[PDB]
């Protein structure tokens, strides 16, 4: 029945998907079904986008939907259709698939009594916010995407697969609109909680990547640049081409060294029109990085204008165009003295700590220590007789 | 044989939706429990059935020993099927659980499914072996996981708490072609036990 499907799949695949596509043929007939979904996983890896795997998973889905785990065939599909180049291929499968779902957990969910159907529902759900994203309609997938939030929260667990799914919708949004901000903060979320399991390839962790850093040096108040070199995704991006002086825009923006950011980016902007056409911003991110830094390392909290203008490399005028900037990102907030030529900050926003600032803050701890054993020395000595 | 106090650890697992035993593992794990309660029973009505898990990253108490054939199903129904049996963890809750029991008469027995080629160690296995025949603890091994090819880590479990003692440990393995798990469980001896003194 299906020996014969199987058999006329892999006469047409490729001898590379051979060894591969005999274990499915032993494994259904012996019934171990377990190593069934070790040999699916293991062929879809290197077989992505070859048009024998959609032919193949048509057989499987019909035939098992409670005999092998649920979301084990589930993102099997996922995976599939993001590699399908017809749109419309996609909308409708996904449809079909998940109206049989829906059907099928009304009997099997308390025959089994102990498998549920019911986080496969959200699965390919979130497969559907991302197809609309692939035909570019953005009214669609952001009603599809408020009610994919909603249900995430009504869980009181989540499995990780699941919440993957939602970060992904989420990713592509974004990105369209083009706000760079918001994508960003996403990213990260998504980032941590996936898989260990490789169904993301190199090229997408890549692709990333690139979205990430465009982002940081684009953006307005990103200063958790040190946690992308710090993190996976940048810190072994490094080795094409691109990710050198890309990585070295990110270690300049740090340590604040202007001359270094600028005689890069020259170079850069040219080849590549999406930092060419933000370039207001660009150049003036590093001076906003600068300016909130200096009041950090310092233990007190106010800067001359003189000081300000040597470290951006700004004239006086621009120096007090830069502060009121800043404060209006809301990087920083305070007072502003253009006739004592002072600015009093008052706060400073949070920020990730490295070791360096570990160190500078745990010597400002040593002093008040002091000054907490010694004042008390004295109130022990004054009214030692009146303690009762 | 009769005066037993008997948890049955049910295994919990990934390969628990193989088609090696119809319509899959889990739920003919499911009618095995019912049988060995009802045999138990009709021996003599002082015994008692407790019911474990594997599923979790660690078992779990369920129930406790209660003469109620219902009390034990809504726990199988209220347990998963995602978590894996380590044997372990399963041997010690069950130890647990056998020092409380309707009357303290009874012996001490496990029973242990295993749908799942045992990860854990031998020697760490070997440890609680030994452990077990000191409290007059045997485990019968119901042994359908390593049929899907693995050796033999179960010999040596079997020997080391089998000596003088009237409860004995058995290792009884099941026919991997399809035939129906609970009545090859439940013909093999279960109350046509023999003592070993």
């Amino acid at each position: 029945e299906i020996d014969t499907i199987l058999s006329t799949l892999r006469m047409e695949a490729d001898p590379s998907l051979h060894p591969l596509f005999e274990q499915f043929e032993k494994f259904y007939e012996e019934k171990l079904w377990f190593q069934l979904s070790e040999s699916l996983t293991k062929f879809f890896d290197d077989a992505k986008s070859t048009p024998l795997r959609l032919r193949l998973y048509d057989n499987f889905v019909s035939k098992f939907y409670d005999k092998i785990n649920q979301l084990s065939v589930v993102k099997y599909l996922l995976a599939s259709l993001k590699d399908s180049k017809d749109f419309d291929e996609s909308l409708k499968y996904l449809d079909d698939l998940k109206a049989q779902f829906q059907e099928l957990d009304s009997k099997k969910q308390r025959n089994n009594g102990s498998k549920d159907h019911g986080d496969g529902i959200l699965l390919i759900d979130s497969e559907i916010a991302r197809t609309y994203l692939l035909k570019n309609d953005l009214v669609k997938a952001r009603d599809l995407l408020d009610d994919l939030e909603k249900t995430l929260d009504k869980k009181d667990s989540i499995p990780l697969r699941i919440t993957n799914s939602f970060y992904s919708t989420n990713s592509q949004y974004f990105k369209f609109k083009n706000d760079f901000n918001s994508f960003y903060y996403t990213s990260l979320l998504y980032l941590s909680t996936l898989e260990p399991s490789t169904s993301i390839t190199l090229a997408e962790r890549q692709q990333l990547a690139y979205d990430l850093s465009i982002s940081a040096l684009l953006g307005d108040k990103i200063y958790n640049f040190g946690e992308l070199l710090h993190h996976p995704i940048m810190e072994t991006i490094v080795n094409d081409s691109n990710y050198d002086w890309l990585f070295q825009l990110l270690n300049a923006l740090t340590v604040g060294d202007f001359d270094k950011f600028d005689s890069l980016i020259k170079v850069q902007i040219s080849k590549i029109p999406i930092l060419a056409q933000h370039e207001s911003f660009l150049r003036q991110k590093i001076c906003l990085m600068t300016l909130i830094e200096t009041v950090f390392v310092k233990n007190i909290r106010m800067l001359s204008f003189e000081d300000i203008s040597k470290a951006t490399h700004l004239p006086k005028d621009n120096v007090e165009h830069l502060v009121m900037r800043a404060i209006s990102l809301g990087l920083l907030k305070g007072s502003i003295d253009q006739v004592n030529e002072l600015v009093t900050i008052s706060w400073v926003q949070p920020r990730i700590i490295s070791g360096d600032q570990i160190t500078k803050m745990k010597d400002r701890l040593v002093e008040w220590n002091d000054q907490v054993e010694k004042l008390g020395k004295k109130m022990e000595a004054r009214g030692q007789s009146i303690w009762v | 044989m009769v005066l037993e106090a008997t948890v049955l650890v049910i295994d919990n697992s990934e390969y628990s939706r193989n088609g090696d035993f119809p319509r899959t593992r889990f739920e003919a794990q499911i009618d095995s429990v019912e049988f060995i309660f009802q045999a138990k029973r009709n021996s003599n009505p002082e015994n008692t059935v407790g019911l474990i898990s594997g599923a979790g990253a660690n078992p779990r108490v369920l129930s406790t020993f209660t003469a109620e054939f219902g009390k034990i199903l809504a726990g199988l129904h209220d347990t998963q099927i995602e978590g894996k049996l380590h044997m372990a963890t399963a041997l010690q809750i069950a130890q647990l659980t056998l020092k409380h029991r309707q009357n303290k008469v009874q012996h001490q027995r496990i029973v242990a499914f295993v749908c799942s080629p045992i990860s854990d160690s031998r020697d760490e296995l070997i440890r609680l072996a030994k452990t077990l025949k000191k409290n007059n603890v045997a485990v019968d091994i119901i042994n359908f996981g390593e049929i899907e090819q693995n050796t033999e880590l179960l010999d040596e479990f079997i020997a080391a708490v089998n000596n003088p003692q009237e409860e004995t440990s058995h290792l009884l393995t099941v026919t991997p072609g399809p035939r129906l798990l609970y009545e090859n469980i439940a013909s093999s001896p279960i109350i046509l036990e023999e003592g070993s003194s």
